[PDB]
């Protein structure tokens, strides 16, 4: 049975691999926060503190 | 022996003393890429 199942077992081993690297490599976040630059030097920690 | 009607084809496709594949070459292919 080996001679015919090449090609399945070929596409299982790379569907798994790309599995394996999407769970190592993609960032854990759920919240993406952009602000403008009328902020001050330190009023700006007390918005991420606020929010933290 | 001479009543066998098929004296029509032999004489066409198949000259007699020449040996001739009993399959074509497509088919043994064909056979051959199944297994795998």
């Amino acid at each position: 049975p080996l001679q015919a199942v090449g090609m399945p077992v070929a596409l299982y081993n790379g569907l798994m691999e790309r599995a394996l690297e999407q769970c190592d490599g993609t960032p854990n976040s759920k919240w993406f926060v952009t602000a403008g630059r009328d902020i001050g030097e330190v009023q700006s920690k007390e918005i991420k503190d606020g929010i933290d | 022996p001479s009543a066998n009607p098929a004296k029509i084809f032999i004489r066409r496709l198949f000259n007699s003393g020449i040996a001739k594949s009993v399959v074509s070459y497509s088919n043994v292919m064909a056979a051959a890429r199944a297994m795998e």
